[PDB]
């Protein structure tokens, strides 16, 4: 982890940031997303590591600036399906992200248009387990059919469609307590 | 015994643990396509690992549902928390507080530290940090995620409040069929009859019993507030899960007999044929680490499932009923129990009857009167020194020995230790 | 079945060797070069077998716990009547009947579920002639004008007599006592 003195005859390439790309810095290759870094690094050293030996930061050889390395699609993605032989529509849960950060988190500009359909839409809302896209939030309460998590469940229909709702704990009941009445 | 103590004790039981999911391609190989192509030749290791972890994650929610969702009638919390002098206010939610939990539940949720706060981490918190690399960010960057439970803490607290309200208003009846209302003094009299004490003891000492119950609840509050390490089992569960995840993260820095623990160094320094050997060594080591983690998680899930089965049995037999099993729901004769929601567990508040202040008496197995042996129906024959009385076993209430208290079997020549006395006849 | 099928399908993995077929490795290479690939395949297949045996042991432990619970239910609900709440069905347990099932047992739990409740005015005790009368087995109920005694789980009103109740003390300490008459045969 020292500045390079002897290098090969490799030709450099302009920096591409906020995209999932292959990179090669001083012979240290890899694949990830490059972003501008506020990290401060001790001099005469090039790349930052982790406790799991993952290269998260790297000093640029030409602009002399540190850049973060973020793995492509590091967030969790879950897909909710009513099932084959029932439908082909799906709902996608992007775990622990905000709904406005979904295209940035999944890199929607590099995906297929079919995947770019589920990156945003009118049927988006935060569910405390992430952002759910492809299911509309109904105000009714039913029994759980597909457990999304954090009190949210999903089911087909309620034109059939995927809806998301807060699960119902049970039937609401009341017992009229009195100090002189009994029920036999 | 001539007196008694109303004792309230706590039992802490784990119910669920954290639901974790693992992406093999992110953990073993990261983003390199050469390692992914070489990992495709190892078959269905990761389908098996994901299936096992998904089964564990489903079983956690099944455990929570089996413990807390036994009754599907959400009874409303009563407006007046006092039921015949029994205060009940600290185990039921306060309408004047923004939290939907009770005071005891609020104390319990502040006792478990929950250092493994995955959810607190979102997108944008692991990126752009001013150094200070976190272990949760290293978990997320290597394909290890924590799934949230299906039931939130508010819904578990609502289930607990519904159970306590149903116990306070209907007693033991709503666990069998429809909720039949009953005054709480008569319900406690029935429970006293269940433990073997006549209901006149409960009715003549109702104020004292209610005061002892309130004092025991307050002592539970002070024991939870002051004494640390009360929720030891839940803290051990949280620590074990977090430390297992941290060990799985830290195992990625091992060479496993290869030239480096970094995949990119091996790929960038060697050609394809030489790199396949080192990448295969790293793949074998990381697959061994993942398999070890999944095996330990399965064993811990089995232990947690056994604990949750015991907790569900206790909820059925002590909250929804009165248990005659000795030491099943606290030391002493069990009266009633109240569940309390806890982080990854349940806390049972067991109300028990402990007799105290015993007094020596001279006793006889039977009374020989007019050549006939009289045996007590429910109780024992005691003597205060000059006169013989009959009293119940768990409380000294001396009564005149009459023909209604006793029954006649035979003659007073076979029973060993019989005592001649007179049996009253009204 | 899925575990066995996975164990079968795991035999087509190279585990870092040149081929997943032992015969190709033996027929294409000499002894010294083949020992490395055969050792890789042996290590991979032994790992697969060990994984299968570990999962089978854990599943056997779970099945053993379920079978212990089933044997306990057979002892306490088929061979007897259980007072444990919700141990053998919702409601008051009467009797149970086992039924043989593939790799298991099905219990038919016969339970008693009371229904059609009716509101009544109740009292903890009856004050008669300065004496407090408490019910032996049941509760004191009133239909509006007269006071009766009945069992808790079924409405069978009876005349409040000296045989149905017992006397403890005076009617001044019991909270909520109600003055009435106690019949004497
Ligand atoms: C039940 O116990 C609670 C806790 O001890 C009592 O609530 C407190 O009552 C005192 C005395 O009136 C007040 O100063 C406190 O502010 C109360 N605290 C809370 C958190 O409410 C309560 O009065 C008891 N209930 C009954 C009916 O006696
Ligand atoms: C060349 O390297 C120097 C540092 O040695 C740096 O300042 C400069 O931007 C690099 N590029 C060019 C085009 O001069
Ligand atoms: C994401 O949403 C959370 C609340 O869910 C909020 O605190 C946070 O500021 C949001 N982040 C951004 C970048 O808007
Ligand atoms: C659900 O109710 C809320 C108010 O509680 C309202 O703002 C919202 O529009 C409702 N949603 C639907 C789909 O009706
Ligand atoms: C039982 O103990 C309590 C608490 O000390 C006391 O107030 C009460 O008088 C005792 N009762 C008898 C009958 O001694
Ligand atoms: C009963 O008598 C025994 C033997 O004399 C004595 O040790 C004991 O203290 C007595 N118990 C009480 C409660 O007085
Ligand atoms: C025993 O009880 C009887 C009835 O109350 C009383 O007359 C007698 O004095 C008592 N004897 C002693 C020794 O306390
Ligand atoms: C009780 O034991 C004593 C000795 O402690 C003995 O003299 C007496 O006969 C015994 N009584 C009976 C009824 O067994
Ligand atoms: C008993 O009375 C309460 C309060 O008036 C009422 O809500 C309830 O329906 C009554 N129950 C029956 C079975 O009539
Ligand atoms: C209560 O029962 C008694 C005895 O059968 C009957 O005479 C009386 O009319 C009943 N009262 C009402 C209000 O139904
Ligand atoms: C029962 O409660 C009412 C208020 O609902 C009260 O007026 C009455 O005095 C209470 N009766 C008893 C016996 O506690």
């Amino acid at each position: 982890n020292a500045p390079a003195t002897v290098c090969g005859p490799k030709q450099s390439t302009e920096l591409i940031k906020n995209k999932c790309v292959n990179f090669n810095f001083n012979g240290l290759t890899g694949t990830g997303v490059l972003t501008d870094s506020n990290k401060k690094f001790q001099s005469f050293q090039q790349f930052g590591r982790d406790v799991s030996d993952f290269t998260d930061s790297v000093k640029d050889p030409k602009t002399l600036e540190v850049l973060d390395i973020t793995p492509c699609s590091y967030g969790g993605v879950s897909v909710i399906t009513p099932g084959t032989n029932a439908s082909t529509q799906v709902a996608v849960l992007y775990q622990d992200v905000n709904c406005t950060d979904v295209p940035t988190a999944i890199h929607a500009e590099q995906l297929t248009p079919s995947w770019r359909v589920y990156s945003t839409g009118t049927n988006m809302f935060q569910t405390q387990a992430g952002c759910l896209i492809g299911a509309e939030h109904v105000n009714n309460s039913y029994d759980c059919d597909i457990p999304i998590g954090a009190g949210i469940c999903a089911t087909y229909h309620t034109n059939k469609r995927i809806v998301a709702y807060v699960m119902s704990l049970g039937a609401e009941n009341s017992v009229a307590y009195s100090n002189n009445t009994i029920a036999i | 015994p001539t007196n008694f103590t109303i004792s309230v004790t706590t039992e802490v039981m784990p119910v669920s643990m954290t639901k974790t999911s693992v992406d093999c391609t992110m953990y073993i190989c990261g983003d390199s396509v050469e390692c992914s192509t070489l990992l495709l030749q190892y078959g269905s290791f990761c389908t098996q690992l994901n299936r096992a972890l998904t089964g564990i994650a489903v079983e956690q929610d099944k455990n929570t549902q089996e413990v807390f969702a036994q009754v599907k009638q959400i009874y409303k919390t009563p407006d007046i928390k006092d039921f015949g002098g029994f205060n009940f206010s600290q185990i039921l939610p306060d309408p004047s507080k923004p939290s939907k939990r009770s005071f005891i539940e609020d104390l319990l949720f502040n006792k478990v530290t929950l250092a493994d706060a995955g959810f607190v981490k979102q997108y944008g918190d692991c990126l752009g940090d001013i150094q200070a690399r976190d272990l949760i960010c290293a978990q997320k960057f290597n394909g290890l995620t924590v799934l949230p439970p299906l039931l939130t803490d508010e819904m578990i607290a609502a289930y607990t409040a519904a159970l306590i309200s149903g116990t306070a208003t209907a007693g033991w009846t709503f666990g069998a069929g429809a909720a039949l209302q009953i005054p709480f003094a008569m319900q406690m009299a029935y429970r006293f009859n269940g433990i073997g004490v006549t209901q006149n003891v409960l009715y003549e000492n109702q104020k004292l019993i209610a005061n002892q119950f309130n004092s025991a609840i307050g002592k539970i509050q002070e024991s939870l507030t002051s004494t640390a390490s009360a929720l030891g089992k839940l803290q051990d569960v949280v620590n074990q899960n977090a430390q297992a995840l941290n060990t799985l993260v830290k195992q990625l820095s091992s060479n496993f007999g290869a030239i480096s623990s970094v995949l990119n160094d091996i790929i960038s320094r060697l050609d394809k044929v030489e790199a396949e050997v080192q990448i295969d060594r790293l793949i074998t080591g990381r697959l061994q680490s993942l398999q070890t983690y999944v095996t330990q998680q399965l064993i811990r899930a089995a232990e947690i499932r056994a604990s949750a089965n015991l907790a569900a049995t206790k909820m059925s037999e002590c909250v929804l009923g009165q248990s005659k099993r000795v030491d099943f729901c606290g030391k002493g004769y069990h009266l009633m129990s109240f569940p309390q929601a806890a982080p990854h567990g349940v806390v049972f508040l067991h109300v028990t009857y402990i007799p105290s202040q015993e007094r020596n008496f001279t006793t006889a197995p039977a009374i020989c009167h007019e050549g006939k042996a009289h045996f007590p129906r429910e109780g024992v024959f005691v003597s205060n020194g000059t006169h013989w009385f009959i009293t119940q076993r768990n409380f000294y209430e001396p009564q005149i020995i009459t023909t209604d208290n006793t029954f006649v079997s035979g003659t007073c020549d076979v029973v060993i230790g019989i005592v001649n006395n007179t049996v009253y006849d009204p």
